[PDB]
C-alpha cells in the first residue's frame, strides 16, 4: 500500500533491488485510507469507517 | 624501469631537455658537431642560445642531489605501501627536513647507499608477488604442525594429498594460507570467493581415509580445488576420497569443454538467426 | 551459512554496462522455520544443490577474469557487430553519361542505362574502425556474472574481501564513494 | 589511529528529522518518520530517541 | 585490522576474541 496524498498526481514507488526471478506480473487499484485499515495490526483506532 | 624509484625520481626531478651537467658528454657531441643526427643544428642558434652552452660546458655548473636522493626514496615508500600515496608530500618534506638538520658528507653517502638499497627493495617485493610463495608456505607448514602426521588408516592417501596441498600454494602465486582465530583458510586469489576452511576440512577428512551424505561442502570445495594438482596415483581408485578425486577430475574436464562447446554453439545460433533470450537458456540445459 | 551460504546476485547498470553490485539472494529464500529434520535437511540439500550448479555455470560461462566486475572491458573480451560487407551496386556509369550529356542528350528518370553496358560494383566495410571496449551488454552480463556463491565469508585479512559486491566501491581507488 | 576509522569528509553527528504524517486519536497519537541513513553511515538504534 | 585499533606502544590494543556476543537474560 503505497501513501498518496490528497490532491496527488504522480506516484512514484521504487523496489530497491531484488532477484525478480519466478515473478508473474502487476496488478493495481487505487484504494482510500479512510475505508483500508492498517496492514498486520490486530486493531485500528484510526479506523472510523464501517 | 616504470617501477623504478630513482627512474621515476628522474622523470619528476632532472629536466627533459639536455643540460651540461646531468649530460655532459650528450651536450658536447652537439657543441662540437659529432653528433650522427643533424650535426649542424647547433651552429643555427642565437648567440644568446649558444654561447651560454658554450659556458656551461668548459666549465659546469655544479647541483644539489639531496632532494633527488629524498625523492628515490619517497617514490620506494609510496611504493611498497609503506606510506599512503597522500603522504608522499607529507614525509618528502619530513625527511628533506631531517637531512637539513643532520647535513654531512655520512649523510649524503647514506643516502647514497639507500637509494640502491630501494631499488633492491622495490625489485624484490614484485619478484616475491609474482612468485607468490613466502606468505603462504610458513602459514601452510605452520597449520601442518597443528593437524597429525600419522592417520590410523590410508597414510599413503594423506601424504599424498598433504603434498598435493604444498602444490597449490606453491603453483598459484595468487592463492594465500592464513590465521583467524582457532581454524586457517585458503583462498584460491586475492580478493575472491572459494574460500576452504583448513581446520574444518581435515577435522572431517580425518576418518575418511581409507573407507573404500557425509561430506560437509567445504570439504568437497577443497577436493574440487586440489583436483587439478592430483595425479591418478596420487591417491586410491576404491578410497571414497580416491574415487571422487578421479570424479572432480572429470568434472573439471567436462567443465572445460563446456566451456569451449558453449562458444560454439551460441556462435552459430545468432548468425543462424534465433532468439537472443533462448539461445542462451537451451544452450545451458544442454550442458548442465 | 558458511557451508551452504546464499548467492550473491548482480545487479547491472544498463548506463555504465558494468555490473552495480552483489547483494544475496533474500528475495529467493524458502522458509523452513515451520519445518522438521525430515524437511530441513532435504531443503538444505537444494540450497546445496542449487550452489553446485552455479559453480558449475560459472566455470562454462564466465570469462575467466583477476578482477571480478571490471571497469573496462578489453575490445577482444566484449561481443561485438561483425556483419557482412555492403555490395553496393552503383547505379549509373558516371563518365559515360557526362559524354551524353556534353553531346546534347538529356538524360532523365531512373543495364540500367541502354545506353551504358558498364555495370560498377562497390563493396564496402559495415563493421566499425575500431573495436569497442568498456563496456559489456546485456546478454553478456548474462553471460558471466553468474552469482557469486561466497563460501566461508569474509575470513580474511582485510583487502583480501570481495569489495566489488559493493556498488560504491572503484577497483582504481580502493576506496567506497560518496556524496562528492 | 590516523585513517580507516574516522573520515575526512562533510559527515553530520546527529541528524533531525521531521515527521512525515502526524495523526490523532483522543487518547493517542501517531508520529510516522524518515530514518533515512546515508551512504557508508552505521546507525545504532541506541542513539536513536524521539 | 590493526590499523582500526589505537596503539599502546607499537602493539595493536586488541579486544579478546570470544567477547563479540551477548548472553545475559532474566536470570540466565
Amino acid at each position: 500500500l503505497y501513501p498518496i496524498p490528497a490532491n496527488a498526481t504522480n506516484v512514484p514507488i521504487s523496489i530497491p533491488s531484488r532477484n525478480w526471478a519466478a515473478f508473474r506480473g502487476w496488478a493495481f487499484t487505487r484504494l482510500k485510507t479512510k475505508e483500508t485499515p492498517s496492514l498486520g495490526s490486530g486493531y485500528d483506532p484510526y479506523y472510523t469507517y464501517s | 624501469d616504470a617501477t623504478d624509484p630513482a627512474v621515476r625520481a628522474a622523470l619528476q626531478s632532472q629536466p627533459s631537455g639536455l643540460n651540461s651537467t646531468d649530460d655532459w658528454r650528450q651536450v658536447m657531441d652537439r657543441i662540437m658537431s659529432l653528433t650522427a643526427r643533424n650535426p649542424d643544428a647547433f651552429r643555427q642558434q642565437p648567440q644568446a642560445n649558444r654561447l651560454s652552452a658554450i659556458l656551461e660546458a668548459v666549465v659546469p655548473a655544479r647541483a644539489n642531489p639531496t632532494h633527488e636522493k629524498v625523492l628515490a626514496i619517497v617514490n620506494a615508500l609510496a611504493e611498497n605501501r609503506a606510506i599512503r600515496p597522500d603522504e608522499a608530500g607529507l614525509v618528502y618534506d619530513a625527511l628533506l627536513q631531517r637531512v637539513a638538520r643532520y647535513n654531512s658528507g655520512n649523510v649524503q653517502t647514506n643516502l647514497d647507499r639507500l637509494v640502491g638499497d630501494v631499488r633492491e627493495a622495490v625489485a624484490q617485493r614484485e619478484r616475491a608477488q609474482q612468485q607468490g610463495n613466502l606468505g603462504s608456505m610458513v602459514a601452510l607448514n605452520a597449520f601442518l604442525s597443528t593437524q597429525p602426521a600419522n592417520v590410523p588408516r590410508g597414510q599413503e592417501d594423506y601424504t599424498n594429498f598433504v603434498s598435493a596441498l604444498r602444490l597449490m600454494v606453491t603453483e598459484t602465486p595468487q592463492s594465500e594460507v592464513y590465521q583467524s582465530g582457532p581454524d586457517y583458510f585458503f583462498q584460491t586469489s586475492r580478493q575472491g570467493l572459494q574460500t576452504v576452511n583448513l581446520s574444518q576440512a581435515f577435522k572431517n577428512l580425518q576418518g575418511l581415509w581409507g573407507v573404500r551424505s557425509l561430506l560437509t561442502p567445504n570439504s568437497r570445495l577443497l577436493l574440487l580445488l586440489i583436483a587439478p594438482f592430483t595425479d591418478s596415483g596420487s591417491v586410491s581408485r576404491d578410497t571414497y576420497l580416491g574415487h571422487l578425486l578421479t570424479l572432480y577430475r572429470e568434472a573439471i574436464g567436462q567443465a572445460h569443454v563446456d566451456e569451449h562447446t558453449f562458444q560454439e554453439i551460441t556462435s552459430v545460433s545468432r548468425a543462424l538467426g534465433q532468439e537472443d533470450t533462448g539461445s542462451l537458456e537451451a544452450t545451458l540445459n544442454y550442458l548442465l | 551459512s558458511k557451508e551452504i551460504p546464499t548467492p550473491y546476485m548482480w545487479s547491472y547498470q544498463p548506463q555504465m554496462g558494468l555490473a552495480a553490485g552483489a547483494a544475496q539472494d533474500y528475495s529467493t529464500r524458502i522458509n523452513y522455520m515451520s519445518a522438521g529434520p525430515h524437511m530441513i535437511s532435504r531443503v538444505n540439500g537444494i540450497r546445496a544443490h542449487r550452489n553446485r550448479i552455479l559453480l558449475e555455470q560459472a566455470a562454462i560461462t564466465t570469462t575467466p577474469r583477476n578482477n571480478l566486475n571490471p571497469r573496462s572491458w578489453p575490445a577482444a573480451l566484449v561481443y561485438q557487430e561483425s556483419p557482412a560487407p555492403t555490395t553496393v551496386v552503383l547505379p549509373r556509369d558516371a563518365q559515360a553519361e557526362v559524354q551524353m550529356t556534353n553531346s546534347g542528350a538529356q538524360l532523365a528518370g531512373g543495364g540500367r542505362p541502354s545506353f551504358t553496358p558498364r555495370q560498377a560494383i562497390l563493396t564496402l566495410q559495415t563493421s566499425s574502425s575500431e573495436p569497442r571496449s568498456g563496456g559489456i551488454g546485456t546478454l553478456q552480463f548474462i553471460e558471466e556474472f553468474v552469482p557469486s556463491v561466497y563460501f566461508n565469508p569474509f575470513s580474511g585479512p582485510p583487502g583480501h574481501y570481495p569489495d566489488q559486491f559493493i556498488p560504491n566501491f572503484d577497483a582504481v581507488k580502493d576506496s567506497a564513494d560518496g556524496y562528492d | 589511529p590516523t585513517h580507516d576509522v574516522t573520515t575526512d569528509r562533510s559527515q553530520r553527528l546527529t541528524l533531525r528529522f521531521i515527521p512525515v504524517d502526524r495523526e490523532d486519536t483522543a487518547y493517542s497519537y501517531k508520529a510516522r518518520f524518515t530514518l533515512a541513513v546515508g551512504d557508508n553511515r552505521v546507525l545504532d538504534m541506541a542513539s536513536t530517541y524521539f | 585490522f590493526a590499523s582500526l585499533a589505537p596503539r599502546h606502544g607499537s602493539r595493536p590494543f586488541m579486544g579478546n576474541w570470544q567477547d563479540i556476543g551477548t548472553s545475559n537474560m532474566s536470570g540466565g
